[PDB]
């Protein structure tokens, strides 16, 4: 989707732009925002040679999964807990991204409506 | 009644859709008779040497020799300088050369001018 | 291996078989030397249908110019034998 | 690359659904699968494309072998309009071809599933051209369409071949080759998928309707 | 040469020619390994229209889809160490502008 | 193994080919059923897709149209 | 006569190839290059015996 | 280097004193021995050339050409003896004398240290070739062909002589070493422009250049098989060797004087490749193939880069071998059926399978299949031209598409299809023809095994 | 010496033996197709081993064994890459070719 | 091995991890490795021992040819042909040596790209810098000479570059 | 392929050929047998509805309209028998067909095997040599002075003659030579 229909048919001025995002500063609506912490050091990630696209905030679970995959080689059906944990925390990262998108959308629509209302008040 | 089919150069008209073969005259029948007569005479001539036990070699075909000679050696004696011939020769023999010369000269002038200013990204360009 | 080396008697048997299932042809009155137009009283369209049945049965096409000339089952048998190099 | 893959797969899948020569149908299916591979490359998923190559080789070669067996049995006849009821006359060939067609259509837990399903779900969840996505979905429906055409015309109904029945598929070489590729087309997807290290970020969070898109379009 | 009757007993069956008959000036172009002019079920200038319309329509719709892309309602992907500044090309003696990602 | 033509009759079938075909169809269906029984999440999805509309404004942090 | 095929078609070519690679190809630098093996937290290096420490006290989102 | 020159001058009286039935054997065995002797010239240095004496020197560009010539003479002898069986002993000895004189003149041509002696020998090569073409040609057109071969060359070479002597009055020497060490720039003037043209047009007409190539189809079709072999394999490379030797003094004028010749070479490459598609004659197809390849060589020499020079040398060697093999292959069928029309005898694979294999290998090598040296030279030239200008990859690419087409077309026209029904005089191939084809093809792959030896001095 | 390289090279090497034997007294008998089928099957089962090594330790290699020629600054060598793609695709192609050859023996019997 | 100097061709200290089994199942890779060792590596080792034992019985040497330095083209008069010949040969030899240096650096870069795996973009940038420097120097020295190159043309190129640099520096000084 | 063509095609022949083509294309459209039988009987009724048209002009106009309708409604991909000029096995075996005269070029060692076959071949060659002159004489005597008008050849009539121009028809290589 409905977001595509809303942006491409409805009013796109209150619809977030995925390329140009975010347009608001990170501590605008929040009194304080906690800094996201990373568990795996740069050297561990380099030594594991994960990839340039797998070196996100989720790399520790991936390193664990790779280690247990290498350890239990012939039994290729044993690394289910580690895979599940990695997939779960990936899902959490995705949910956080959806949260950021929805926050940006409501920020844009609220700010634009409030600017229009303030201009209307100043016009009368 | 039904949509019509119009022939083209690379998609000709079928025999069953040719109007000329459904309106006939005894003159056309005579012409077909002569055509079959010539074809049968040529076939008999071919088959007489084809079945000869004492024939060893290649049955020379005057038609093939005529085709090759017309395609290769008979062209210049029948060539006349006309406006069409001269214009087509000048076009197809001069236009491509000057067009390609202009293209390559323009590209190389652009390349050289970029080189002089020092902005070409010529790093690692060792082999040339 | 592949299909067996078809013989003359097999060809004649198949021809008479496919002809005996034609509703316009009497089985008893049909012989290997019966003429389609004269002996059996069929028209040209029936001959065309018979030739098409032969093409369907033996799995190869008979050119029209060659097809028109066939008039008796023996002619069809001879044509099929000559086409497939059947000599025994 | 993505646009070229999309147009290729759409056009070849659309052409395949009306063909009567079985070899032509399988060739157009191969071309559509290559277009899908190009689409997968276009969305920045090369390892998925390689896995799809490996997955597709098995059942494509095996489907071609089944078609060749059918052709050889019916005196070198390739038109499906003269291919009658071979469901009972060619049991092993029928079983193999049905399994291969199911694997091609992305039937769950077969060889084609573990690559094509992930390819579709990765295309649905990326910043790509919308027309390419629509063309990919139409192509993956037309895949099932032409597989259904092949099965329906080749194995169901009444005989349409010449009356001299030479059907015989009892040869150890043909049976062994088709059986080997059949076991491959049943288990290689799972075995290979579970035995390679993760080279891709998985798409774990997906809407229920969009996660099932390939199955729905295949069933339609 | 494809237009000629294939059921005739030609002297050269492959070329579909007879001995002694005149040879076309462009025989090597029409050897039926090459340019074919045999009639088609659908008229020329009608196949051209449908084909050109199809290609032009696909090109236009691909461009339209490019200008109206499809995506998911998600924010940008986040990478820890300043969008992996050291990983994507090094340059360890410049102190890039910090890139900070906050919890939500 | 020798099989002769039938000429408008059903072709001769040996027991081995029927056994092989039935066995392989049965094993394919058994594999599909067993894998779906053990790995259903690969088909039906594993993690629930949340609805952005139900997200409270406090956790997303936008001011109540005042400042 | 029984397993002669595996001797003149597998064993001899692999003997020749191993000889050529071990004693001629490897005699020059950078002729055979293998990518460095992966190292994870917790392994022990074979040569120096170094043990790689553990990894930062997982938050344990059980 | 007289150790190679004297054995040919000894081949002469050896042939003239042999018994009436032992001329071919003696000529073949001793030509092969001389080729084995000349194989030693390939031991080249990396800095300077082998300066044997005040008169002869050997570089790494002329050594492969000498080896090719000494190898080609026995092949010409093997090919010639089939159709000269009815000839008298004296005329056979005269034919062998013509071949020996041609080889001797080429050998002294490729190693002359001074430009005027090189010109003298490069012009003396005209007489034996013209005599062979006019005297032992098969059809009435041979006469005219000879004339087209002669004057087309001479009109290009007469100005060069003048230029040469002019240089001697200006710089004081024509020795190549002194000329190279004492090179001075050529200013942009009309006199320098015409000096450039005089020095270049001879080798341009020898290559030949597009527009100046009308003599080549005539000469290569009307000549006997040995004549065709010697024109295609070696005689076309004289222009390239001369251009490489002479372009040392033409800089920096060439930097802008090469434009018309580059355009002619590229567009005529495309044009001749297109011509080869519609050809009713089998020898003219090979002739126009030679024209296209030498146009590529002209481009490589004109752009004047080391990669282009290496590619040009490799392409000349590979083209010589390939064209000689193609001519011999066509001549076998001609000797069988007494006609050069391509569509006369078809389906020859059914009747002559090993000859079909020879045809396939020759055609695959013609269209530059990797990793043959043909493609090595072609790819080096293409890369150098891409460095020269990026748009060239269009024209070159077009050629690389057209060439293969006609090549395979020829094969499909001659070997595939169904045989002609009325031709029943197609005898099984002799051991002589098979040995000729094998001796043509094996050195090609052997050179592919070690390609650094035909890549010229720029290697 | 880490049999990965030797086995990977041997897998490609043993495929050319029937090509070299095509001029012997086996290309003239009726046992040649079986000979080629057996060669392909042996090549497949031999190539199965580097796949196992990669699936265990992720081992990859490049082998530049023969130096063909060198330009001024460009070196051309006979080099092979045995990364994931090669070790994963070679056994699959060998398996498919083995089955195809077996099928061919029966399909092309009358040729 | 010691066949080549390890300073011209350096390598990292080659850290490898010890095996850590976690399953009761046997590992087929080690079993196949043992079989391969016992069936291939030992006969090949014995044959190589025989070959080396035969070689050590007949030992002889070959030497690297040493060239002294002759006056360059700058010490050469306009028409002194002999000194020109010597200087030109020396220049050609130096050109070949420079090409070989660039080749060595390129081999180093390729070795890095293969060895470092997925971290090649960061882990081996030092050799990228080395290749950039050596390629820039080689391009400044020898590029654009074309065919028929010589010591005189290289000297003219160097003089032109020196004049341009001196003019630019003198202009920048006045700024 | 065996019968000599005539100067032109008669109206009956054209109608019969159209009937065959229409029936075959209708079979291509109607895949199933019962549907094909139903529509083929309908087509037969359509064809024999106007069988008794005494005016040839209207018959030819009906034929024209039938050809136009057939061309509009023809199957774009009609069924072709495998060995027909449009089939997938049309000229498959032409690479295996070798003329008999090649056996004249065999080495005597090759001819040592199959001695009886080559004895029979010598018998056939001698028969051809002995009958060629009589064949030529019969063709000369039977031909009209203005040359042949068709491609039909006469049969043998005398005691022991052979039909003229028989060597290259009797000694066809085979349909499945190798
Ligand atoms: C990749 C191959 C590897 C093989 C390893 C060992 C092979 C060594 C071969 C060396 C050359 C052999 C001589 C060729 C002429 C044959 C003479 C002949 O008449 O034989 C009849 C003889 C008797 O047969 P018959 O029963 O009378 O048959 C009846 C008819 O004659 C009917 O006969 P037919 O129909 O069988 O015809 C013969 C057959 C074969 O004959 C040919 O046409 C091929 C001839 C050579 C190729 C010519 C075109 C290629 C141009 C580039 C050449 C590069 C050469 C490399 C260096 C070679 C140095 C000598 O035709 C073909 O099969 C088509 C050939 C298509 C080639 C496909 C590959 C293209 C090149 C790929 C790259 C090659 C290098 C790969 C490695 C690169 C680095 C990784 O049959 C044979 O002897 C067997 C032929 C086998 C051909 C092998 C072709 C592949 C090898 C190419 C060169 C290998 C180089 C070796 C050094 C290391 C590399
Ligand atoms: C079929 C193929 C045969 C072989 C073809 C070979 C091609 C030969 C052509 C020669 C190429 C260049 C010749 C002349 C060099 C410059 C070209 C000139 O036309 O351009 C301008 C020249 O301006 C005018 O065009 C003057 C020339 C006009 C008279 C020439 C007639 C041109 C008509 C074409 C006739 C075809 C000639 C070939 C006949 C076969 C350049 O301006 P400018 O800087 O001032 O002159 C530079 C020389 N300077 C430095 C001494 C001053
Ligand atoms: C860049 C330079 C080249 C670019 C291509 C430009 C067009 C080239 C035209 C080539 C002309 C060659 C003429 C002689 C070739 C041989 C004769 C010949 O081809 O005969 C046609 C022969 C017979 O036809 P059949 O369908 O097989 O019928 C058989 C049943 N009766 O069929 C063919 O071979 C057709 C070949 C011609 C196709 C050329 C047109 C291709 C154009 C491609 C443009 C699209 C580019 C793709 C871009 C993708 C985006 C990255
Ligand atoms: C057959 C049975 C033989 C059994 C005994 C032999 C066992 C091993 C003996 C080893 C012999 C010594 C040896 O090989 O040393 C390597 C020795 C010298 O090393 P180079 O790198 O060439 O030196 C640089 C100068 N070019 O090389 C050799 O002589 C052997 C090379 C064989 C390589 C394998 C085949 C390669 C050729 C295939 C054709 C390809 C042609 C073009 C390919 C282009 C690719 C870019
Ligand atoms: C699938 C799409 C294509 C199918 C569409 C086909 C449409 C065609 C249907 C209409 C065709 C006609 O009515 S056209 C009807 C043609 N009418 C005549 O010819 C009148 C004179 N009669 C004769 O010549 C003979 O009796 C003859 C009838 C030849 C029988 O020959 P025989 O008795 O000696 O066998």
């Amino acid at each position: 989707g409905a977001h595509l229909a809303r942006r491409y048919l409805g009013d796109a001025s209150k619809e977030p732009d995925p390329l140009r995002m975010p347009t608001f500063p990170p501590d605008y609506g929040f009194p304080e925002r906690k800094e996201r912490e990373m568990v795996a050091t740069q050297q561990e990630m380099n030594d594991a040679q994960l990839m340039l696209q797998q070196r996100d905030y989720c790399a520790h679970y991936l390193i664990q999964l790779l280690k247990c995959k290498r350890d239990s080689f012939p039994n290729f059906l044993a690394c289910k807990h580690e895979q599940h944990d990695w997939d779960y925390c990936e899902h959490l990262d995705y949910v956080k991204r959806m949260k950021e998108f929805e926050r940006e959308r409501r920020l844009l629509q609220r700010k634009k409506r409030r600017e229009q209302r303030e201009a209307e008040m100043a016009r009368g | 009644s039904f949509p019509k089919y119009k022939p083209s150069r690379l998609a000709t008209l079928p025999a069953t859709l040719d109007p000329a073969e459904y309106d006939i005259s005894p003159e056309t029948r005579k012409a077909q008779a002569e055509r079959l007569a010539i074809r049968s005479r040529l076939k008999r001539e071919y088959l007489l040497q084809y079945n000869d036990p004492n024939r060893l070699g290649v049955i020379e075909d005057p038609a093939l020799i005529r085709w090759t000679y017309a395609r290769s050696a008979n062209i210049y004696p029948n060539f006349r300088p006309t406006p069409k011939t001269s214009l087509l020769g000048a076009l197809f023999g001069i236009g491509p050369l000057f067009f390609w010369y202009y293209v390559f000269k323009t590209d190389r002038d652009k390349k050289e001018k970029l080189i002089q200013e020092g902005k070409l990204d010529q790093t690692f360009n060792i082999s040339y | 291996s592949d299909a067996p080396p078809l013989t003359l008697e097999a060809i004649k048997d198949r021809v008479l078989y496919v002809l005996k299932l034609y509703d316009k042809i009497d089985p008893e009155k049909l012989s290997v030397n019966s003429h389609f137009m004269k002996d059996l009283g069929l028209d040209s369209l029936d001959q065309v249908e018979i030739i098409m049945a032969m093409e369907d049965e033996f799995g190869f096409e008979i050119p029209d110019i060659d097809a028109e000339k066939l008039m008796c089952p023996q002619e069809i048998v001879d044509y099929i034998a000559d086409k497939k190099d059947v000599y025994e | 690359t993505l646009c070229l893959g999309a147009i290729t797969t759409l056009f070849t899948a659309l052409c395949a659904i009306t063909q009567n020569d079985i070899k032509k149908i399988v060739a157009f299916s191969t071309s559509s699968q290559l277009g899908l591979m190009m689409v997968t490359i276009g969305i920045n998923q090369p390892h998925l494309a390689f896995l799809h190559i490996c997955m597709h080789a098995f059942f494509k070669a095996m489907l071609f072998m089944c078609s060749g067996s059918i052709i050889h049995s019916l005196n070198d006849e390739q038109d499906i309009r003269k291919m009658g009821g071979l469901y009972k006359a060619m049991p092993f060939t029928t079983t193999a071809l049905i399994i291969g067609s199911l694997a091609l259509t992305g039937m769950p837990y077969l060889t084609g599933f573990y690559s094509k399903d992930l390819i579709i779900e990765a295309v649905n969840m990326s910043y790509t051209n919308a027309w390419a996505l629509l063309m990919t979905l139409i192509a993956t429906s037309l895949t099932a369409a032409y597989s259904t055409r092949i099965i329906f015309f080749a194995f169901l109904g009444k005989p349409r071949f010449p009356p001299l029945v030479l059907i015989n598929e009892n040869n150890p070489l043909l049976i062994n080759s088709i059986k080997r590729l059949l076991i491959g087309s049943i288990f290689a997807g799972f075995i290979i998928s579970n035995n390679i290290p993760p080279m891709t970020v998985p798409n774990t969070t997906m809407p229920l309707y969009m996660k099932m898109t390939a199955l729905i379009v295949t069933i339609m | 040469q494809q237009e000629r009757d294939p059921w005739y007993d030609w002297d050269h069956p492959d070329l579909r020619l007879n001995w002694g008959e005149p040879i076309h000036w462009d025989l090597d172009m029409y050897i039926r390994n090459r340019v074919d002019t045999s009639p088609t079920p659908v008229s020329w200038n009608t196949m051209c229209k449908h084909l050109f319309g199809f290609v032009a329509f696909m090109l236009f719709m691909f461009w339209v889809g490019e200008i109206y892309p499809s995506y998911q309602p998600v924010g940008p992907k986040q990478y820890p160490y300043n969008d992996l500044y050291l990983e994507r090309g090094g340059d360890p003696t410049k102190e890039p502008e910090p890139v900070v990602h906050y919890e939500i | 193994v020798h099989i002769e033509p039938r000429y408008r009759q059903f072709p001769q079938l040996t027991r081995s080919q029927l056994i092989q075909a039935e066995f392989f169809s049965a094993t394919m269906w058994f594999w599909i059923l067993w894998r779906f029984w053990h790995d259903s999440d690969a088909v039906l999805g594993h993690f629930p897709y949340p609805d952005p509309s139900q997200w409270t404004d406090e956790e997303l942090g936008i001011l109540p149209d005042d400042e | 006569r029984h397993s002669i095929f595996a001797v003149t078609h597998v064993l001899i070519p692999v003997w020749i190839i191993h000889y050529y690679l071990k004693y001629h190809v490897t005699a020059k630098p950078y002729t055979v290059v293998e990518r460095k093996p992966r190292i994870f937290p917790g392994d022990t290096i074979l040569e120096t015996g170094e043990v790689i420490p553990l990894m930062k006290e997982f938050p344990d989102q059980h | 280097m007289l150790k190679i020159i004297i054995p040919t001058t000894m081949l002469l009286p050896m042939t003239w004193m042999s018994k009436h039935n032992m001329i071919w054997i003696n000529a073949t065995v001793h030509s092969l021995l001389i080729s084995l002797i000349s194989l030693s010239l390939l031991n080249q240095l990396g800095e300077n050339s082998l300066n044997f004496s005040l008169t002869f020197f050997s570089d790494s560009l002329s050594a492969p050409l000498l080896v090719l010539t000494t190898w080609l003479l026995p092949l010409m002898l093997m090919a010639s003896q089939s159709h000269l069986s009815k000839e008298t002993t004296t005329r056979k000895k005269l034919y062998i004398t013509m071949l020996i004189l041609l080889q001797l003149f080429l050998i002294m041509t490729f190693t002359a240290t001074e430009l005027i002696l090189f010109y003298i020998l490069f012009e003396a090569t005209l007489v034996p070739t013209l005599i062979i073409i006019t005297r032992w040609g098969n059809q009435t057109e041979r006469l005219n062909a000879g004339l087209y071969f002669l004057f087309y060359t001479l009109a290009g070479s007469l100005p060069l002589l003048v230029a040469l002597v002019y240089i001697q009055n200006t710089t004081g020497s024509l020795n190549f070493l002194i000329i190279h060490y004492w090179s001075h720039p050529l200013s942009n003037s009309w006199s320098n422009i015409f000096m450039w043209l005089a020095c270049i047009m001879a080798f341009m007409v020898k290559m030949p250049l597009y527009g100046l190539h009308l003599w080549l189809p005539k000469a290569h079709v009307e000549a006997p098989i040995a004549g065709s072999m010697v024109l295609a394999a070696v005689l076309l490379k004289l222009g390239g060797y001369g251009m490489m030797r002479i372009t040392t003094i033409l800089n920096p004028l060439t930097n802008y004087m090469a434009y018309p010749f580059l355009m002619l070479s590229m567009w005529g490459m495309i044009m001749t490749s297109s011509i080869c598609l519609r050809q009713t004659d089998l020898k003219s197809l090979i002739a126009y193939s030679s024209v296209s390849h030498m146009a590529l060589v002209i481009v490589a020499i004109m752009i004047q880069t080391p990669w282009s020079f290496m590619g040009a040398t490799a392409l000349m060697i590979a083209h010589g071998l390939t064209s000689s093999m193609l001519f011999c292959l066509a001549n076998t069928n001609y000797e069988r059926v007494h006609s050069r029309t391509m569509i006369l005898a078809r389906g020859l694979q059914t009747l002559l399978p090993l000859m079909a294999t020879w045809w396939l290998v020759a055609s695959l090598t013609n269209l530059a299949l990797p990793p043959s040296i043909n493609l090595i030279g072609e790819l080096f030239i293409i890369t150098a031209s891409f460095s020269w200008s990026n748009i060239t990859i269009i024209l070159m690419g077009m050629n690389m598409m057209i060439t293969a087409l006609y090549s395979l077309y020829m094969l499909i026209t001659t070997q595939r299809g169904k045989y002609t029904h009325h031709i029943n005089n197609i005898k099984p191939s002799f051991t002589r023809e098979n040995a000729l084809m094998a001796l043509h093809i094996l050195p090609l792959l052997l050179l592919t095994l070690n390609p650094k030896m035909i890549l010229g001095p720029l290697y | 010496m880490n049999p990965f390289a030797s086995l990977t090279l041997t897998t490609l090497t043993i495929l050319t033996i029937p090509i070299m034997m095509s001029n012997s007294n086996i290309y003239k008998t009726n046992l040649y197709p079986n000979y080629v089928k057996t060669t392909v099957s042996y090549a497949f089962t031999l190539s199965l081993v580097p796949l196992l090594m990669f699936m265990h330790t992720g081992q990859e290699m490049i082998i530049s064994n023969w130096h063909w020629m060198t330009l001024q600054t460009v070196e051309l060598s006979l080099s092979f890459k045995m990364d994931y793609f090669s070790v994963m695709f070679i056994p699959v192609a060998l398996f498919v070719t083995w089955s195809i050859m077996e099928f061919s023996m029966w399909y092309m019997h009358s040729d | 091995p010691d066949s080549w100097d390890k300073d011209v061709y350096p390598e990292p200290p080659r850290r490898t991890p010890a095996p850590a089994p976690q399953t009761s199942l046997p590992n087929p890779v080690t079993y196949l490795t043992k079989i391969f060792d016992l069936l291939v590596d030992r006969p090949v080792t014995l044959a190589r021992e025989f070959i080396e034992q035969q070689h050590a019985k007949n030992r002889y040497y070959y030497y690297h040819r040493e060239f002294r330095r002759v006056p360059d083209i700058t010490e050469c008069e306009e028409k002194d042909i002999l000194c020109m010949f010597e200087a030109e040969m020396q220049w050609r030899r130096d050109y070949k040596v420079d090409q070989e240096i660039v080749n060595i650096i390129q081999e180093r870069l390729k070795a890095c790209q293969q060895r470092e795996g997925e971290s090649y973009r960061q882990n081996c940038a030092k050799e990228l810098e080395q290749f950039t420097q050596v390629s820039k120097a080689f391009q400044d020295r020898y590029s654009d000479l074309g065919a028929h190159y010589s010591a005189r043309k290289c000297l003219a190129k160097q003089k032109q570059r020196m004049l341009a640099e001196r003019k630019a520096a003198k202009e920048a000084a006045a700024a | 392929a065996f019968s000599a063509p005539a100067a032109y095609l008669t109206h009956q022949q054209k109608v019969l050929r159209l009937y065959k083509r229409a029936l075959r294309h209708l079979e291509s459209w109607c895949v199933h047998r019962d549907k094909y039988r139903y529509f083929a009987c309908l087509m037969r009724a359509r064809f024999d509805e106007h069988k008794n048209e005494k005016d040839m002009v209207k018959a030819t106009q009906l034929l024209r309209q039938a050809e136009e309708e057939f061309w509009y409604g023809q199957h774009p991909q009609p069924y072709i028998f495998p060995e027909s000029p449009g089939g997938t096995s049309y000229e498959r075996y032409e690479c295996y067909k070798v003329p008999e005269w090649c056996l004249d070029d065999w080495h005597p060692s090759e001819k040592a095997m199959y001695p009886d076959y080559f004895a029979k071949r010598e018998q056939w060659k001698r028969l051809r040599r002995e009958s060629w002159e009589r064949e030529v004489k019969q063709l000369q005597e039977e031909t009209p002075p203005g040359g042949p008008r068709t491609e039909a050849l006469p049969p043998a009539r005398k005691e022991g003659d052979l039909p003229p121009l028989w060597w290259h028809i009797v000694t066809r290589p085979r349909e499945r030579p190798m």
